[PDB]
RNA sequence: GCGUUCUUCGGAAUGUCGCGCAUUGGCA
RNA sequence: ACGAGAACAUGCGCGACAUUCCGAAGAACG
């Protein structure tokens, strides 16, 4: 997916490692459904890519990515913690990379990643 | 030996739903997938769905047998018609309803208008009054899918009495639901027949 | 089976909502004009880069975290409003008990993209009002309704007093007729039990715990203002929102106090921060439009026809 | 003595089941599993099934003798192109059916699009009392596959080929608008035979007509 | 057969499927109230990559087969976290364990083997009830 | 505005055939 | 100048028949 610092590649085991990371509470006070309200900002597109056959991500799903890059940014002025789990789990970041390969692979793998920290923050 | 085709169309009035038993989804999305056409993962209904739907309101329409355990125990018109497999008593189906394809005028319809083929309708269960959060993928109100039948002339007598026993299942099909989740409205469609046209042997359609 | 038409004649706004929680950052208020208009984010996005004012979005947002309502950043930018129309999906006529918007909750539509009942929460309804079968009944999905009896209300709280919850949400106006069909069989449901069911469900609602909020002096300037209308018959909630008394057979199927104890324990088990930390019994367990009459969220009248 | 080869293609159209081995077959897993050639793990369609088929379908066109209970009783023209095995009446079957092996076009097409060749169909058998449903795991063969087919018919009398050879259009009109497979009247099953190739592959018998 | 070994030191295999199904068994409420439907998800989660692999005739497991089983441990951490029955059972039954352990491995004869011992686990959780 | 459910309980194939006829064999 | 010499385990054949991915569930609770 992308490359996080040291060398560290984003996947789900990564997912696993913030979270375990994080938690003490996790990310400095992150409930389930701001991170919920995350997953459902990311499931509309995920949903326009996966009925979409086109492997190159279409243009509109480009544009929402962006609107997700931006409320993103919303939600982390929002609630401090929603920014904590943001600059700690590269998200943001992860969105401008899936936009720079604009492929439908690269896209399910970050959807997969963030569904993975959802996962790992409830199980936590 | 008259194989007698009726292609039509058939067309989802509150939002068609025929579940493909679930498949790699995101955390809360895709919770029960439509069944969908793996070529080109399209929506479709299947000809399994039609056929047991119209045997079973057929079956209900006629007067199920008391006690009844299996399919083939119903009456003999729809034994002829959707088939039989009793012992020493078998009876060949003449009704062969096959998968119901979306239609290409109704995927390009969908295409010019930016809707997507099928609804992602979010519900839920309340219990205590905690809800079960759901996403149901329903087929989007007014796709037509074109069905395709074959009826196979066993007897010639007959085919007046079964193509009107078709036409009661069709009845019925129509005014009840088609798929799972009926009673909560979704499932319910609509057929518009092309033609009937006698493709092979003998037969005439035309009065049909 | 046996068919009915249903008539469901809107008294007080019903929301049924998408799954999809939206924010004032999302669209644009305009409280002098009193209309909200429904941004699409991509598009907007995509305008914002072409007139470069998506860096001023982001400075926007990074100077005022909490509020970013979309609408301030438009006239501060002064982009013109035939502009704001080419990302806008839709508008909505607003009614806010308070300022501004906090919160809009969407109503559902079809992927066709109109505005509906789905005959799933219909059918839901009955059955809590007929719980205590089920399969004959078969409540059709609504006819697709017009976006004009689609508007943005706002959820006010009544405990003891009126408080405006910073949560508002779309929701069919009321006077506004939705249809369904429903079959039955005979065996299973009749159509006089059934209705004489919804109109029993009612009365027991209104004696256990509707007079309860009547007492209150909030529930006293609700009933003065125009809240409770002279005729509420079938009576039915559906829309979220409607409250704990509603949509649940507590108040259905157990005396008044023991309803309101099961009530409470019930509460105290799933919200600890508002009714656990309370040790008694309260006295109680547990809309506005631009004109003074008040509204009662999701309540509805049924009329079925053969 | 000449030999005709019909070497074409039948591209699938709903998905047809011809069901396998019955192997043991995982919990969960397909319950009734595709014939599937065994060096390739690709569905096939055997050559039994489209000739007992396409035979059947025949039989019924021309009409079964009343109380017909041996296959060796059919038609003669049916005895003729398919065989028969009547004691002291033995018919060599013209018509020797090759099993339809997935086509390297559609398994290039399906490589491609990561689509899987045989696709899992979810069923359910709803009782007549209960009113309770059975699910059932049928593999498939995907809508937009192809079989690579290959029939040989052989020349016993040159002037009987060309009715021999209208019975096998027939038959493949027949089988077209029938199905092939399983569940054909469940709609699984449908096909039909796009590219023929009839080419003489031994003799000086002319097939350019046929 | 022959996937891993427990942290007691218990060989893991078809007949351990069935001793950690008799033991988790309390009358009938098996793995502290798993429920079938709950195992029967698992089960079709773990047959999706079952029958990806079972087409293939590949010993090395694909790199898309690796990913599904990555998901499908992050399923099985998320209905973990769900449902407590569910975290019980797959502690008792080492099968996220089994599936790292497959992930290492990267044969098909290893993920064909971890596949029987989940089916394993699901008839013996349907016999013993 | 915040928090909680994100899918749940059952069915997971069943029944019918599972080789038959002809020669080899038997009896005449 | 082999208990040998010739001798196709061959001919006929639809893994098919019957089967709704369904039953029940209010995006709603404070």
């Amino acid at each position: 997916l992308a490359k996080t610092k040291t060398g560290e590649m984003i996947d789900l085991n990564f997912a696993r490692k913030v979270v375990e990371e994080n938690k003490r509470v996790l990310f400095n006070g992150l409930t389930t459904s701001k991170l919920r309200n995350l997953l459902e900002l990311i499931n509309h597109v995920y949903t326009k890519v996966y009925n979409s056959d086109d492997t190159t991500l279409s243009e509109d799903v480009r544009d929402e990515l962006e609107y997700l890059k931006v409320k993103f940014a919303y939600e982390s002025g929002r609630e401090p913690a929603v920014r904590t789990f943001i600059e700690k789990t590269y998200v943001d970041k992860l969105v401008d990379v899936v936009l720079k390969k604009n492929t439908k692979k690269i896209f399910l793998d970050y959807c997969k990643y963030f569904e993975a920290l959802v996962a790992y923050a409830k199980f936590y | 030996y008259s194989k007698i085709r009726i292609v039509g169309k058939i067309d989802v009035l509150t939002g068609l739903h025929i579940g493909g038993g679930g498949e790699t989804s995101m955390i809360g999305a895709i919770a029960s997938p439509v069944v969908r056409d793996p070529y080109s993962r399209l929506p479709i209904i299947p000809g399994s769905s039609i056929k047991g739907k119209m045997r079973s309101l057929l079956a209900k329409h006629i007067g199920l047998i008391p006690g009844q355990k299996m399919h083939n125990q119903d009456a003999p018109e729809i034994l002829r018609l959707f088939g039989s497999s009793q012992k020493g008593a078998i009876q060949s189906s003449r009704l062969q309803i096959s998968d119901a394809f979306f239609s290409k005028a109704s995927q390009e319809e969908f295409d010019k208008k930016d809707l997507a083929y099928t609804e992602t309708k979010f519900e839920n269960t309340i219990s205590t009054a905690v809800a079960n959060p759901r996403q149901i993928e329903r087929v989007t109100r007014g796709a037509s899918f074109d069905f395709h039948i074959i009826y196979n002339v066993e007897n010639i007598n007959e085919v007046m009495a079964d193509f009107e026993n078709i036409k009661t299942a069709i009845h019925l099909l129509e005014n009840d639901y088609l798929g799972g989740g009926g009673t909560r409205g979704n499932g319910r469609i609509r057929f518009v027949i092309d033609s009937i046209d006698t493709v092979v042997g003998d037969f005439d359609s035309s009065n049909l | 089976e046996k068919v009915y038409q249903v008539k469901l004649k809107v008294y007080g706004p019903v929301h049924i909502g998408s799954g999809k929680i939206i924010r004032k950052q999302e669209y644009i208020y305009d409280r002098r004009k009193s209309l909200a208009h429904i941004v699409d984010g991509p598009n907007l996005v995509k305008f914002l880069n072409k007139k470069g004012k998506f860096t001023a979005y982001l400075q926007y947002l990074n100077t005022t975290k909490e509020r970013a309502d979309l609408y301030t950043f438009l006239r501060q930018e002064q982009i013109d409003t035939n502009d704001w129309k080419t990302f806008v999906l839709y508008t909505e006529r607003v009614n806010q008990g308070k300022k501004g918007m906090n919160d809009l909750h969407l109503f559902v539509r079809d992927g066709r993209g109109d505005l509906y009942i789905p005959g799933s929460s219909l059918k839901g309804a009955l059955r809590t009002v007929l719980e205590g079968a089920f399969h004959s009944l078969s409540i059709s999905d609504s006819l697709p309704i017009d976006p004009k009896n689609l508007a943005i209300y706002q959820k006010i709280d009544i405990n003891k007093e009126l408080k405006p919850m910073p949560l508002y949400r779309e929701c069919v106006n009321v006077g506004t007729t939705v249809e369904f069909t429903m079959k039955i069989n005979s065996d299973d449901w009749t159509i006089e039990k059934i209705e004489k069911q919804i109109q029993q469900a009612y009365l027991q609602y209104w004696n256990k715990w509707f007079v309860g909020m009547v007492t209150t002096p909030g529930g006293k300037a609700f009933i003065k203002g125009g809240g409770l209308p002279s005729v509420l018959p079938t009576v039915l909630f559906l829309g979220g929102g409607t409250g704990f008394p509603s949509k649940t057979t507590h108040y259905l199927q157990k005396p008044k106090e023991q309803a309101q104890k099961d009530i409470f324990a019930i509460l105290q088990r799933r919200f600890r921060n508002v009714y656990g930390k309370m040790a008694t019994v309260p006295k109680n367990v547990p809309v506005n439009d631009s004109t003074n009459k008040w509204y009662q969220q999701g309540v509805c009248l049924l009329e079925f026809q053969p």
